């Protein structure tokens, strides 16, 4: 059914490729890679981080509130 | 007679280069690469695959020509068909793999294209 010969019809699309042995495995890995990673992080962070920030706030609040709950209340022994 | 006619007519032509601007031959690098012009409208696909080959004067051309002759050439119009000695030609005829396939040994001064071209 799905085989390379008849997957789809495409026309006038020319692709140029290079042999692996003629090209470097890591081209500009840090000079270009690090800026690209920074760009991707910038694009994603606004959408990704805030839910986990809210989770951290909830977690800290819950832990502190439980610790307060276990703590003694002076008014109970006032009499 | 040919030499005398040459002396009569071609003698004026000169090998001096104006302002000593002499073209200099340049060796050409062979780059392993793939170029695909995908045009599905075309009826049959042409593929040419080659490896870097010897120059014109290199002695290895003769054994390579023998090797290519061993590989052979096939077209759908060939009468030999399955019984043809070339294994590629025989299989192509038996399975109707390709309309035509031929092996080429293009040689230039310092490099050459050694391979085959097949339409299938």
């Amino acid at each position: 059914g799905r085989e390379f010969g008849h997957l789809t019809r495409m026309r006038h699309v020319i692709t140029y490729s290079l042999s692996p042995f003629e090209q470097r495995a890591f081209p500009h890995y840090f000079t270009k890679g690090i800026p690209n990673v920074l760009r991707r992080t910038r694009a994603c962070i606004l959408r990704v981080a805030p839910p986990f920030v809210v989770f951290y706030l909830v977690y800290t609040w819950g832990t502190q509130e439980f610790e307060k709950s276990k703590r003694k209340n002076p008014a109970a022994y006032e009499n | 007679q040919l030499l005398d006619l040459a002396q009569k007519h071609f003698s004026s032509l000169s090998g001096t280069y104006v302002e000593d601007a002499v073209p200099a031959f340049t060796p050409c690098r062979f780059t392993g690469s793939e170029i695909r012009h995908r045009d599905d409208a075309l009826p049959l696909a042409h593929v040419a695959i080659a490896v870097e080959g010897p120059g014109w004067a290199n002695p290895d051309n003769v054994p390579l020509q023998v090797a290519n002759a061993i590989i052979g050439h096939y077209d759908s119009t060939y009468g030999g068909g399955t019984h043809m000695s070339s294994t590629l030609a025989s299989v192509a005829a038996t399975r109707k793999l390709c309309q035509s396939f031929q092996t080429f040994n293009i040689c230039y001064a310092e490099t050459g294209l050694l391979g085959a071209h097949f339409v299938c």
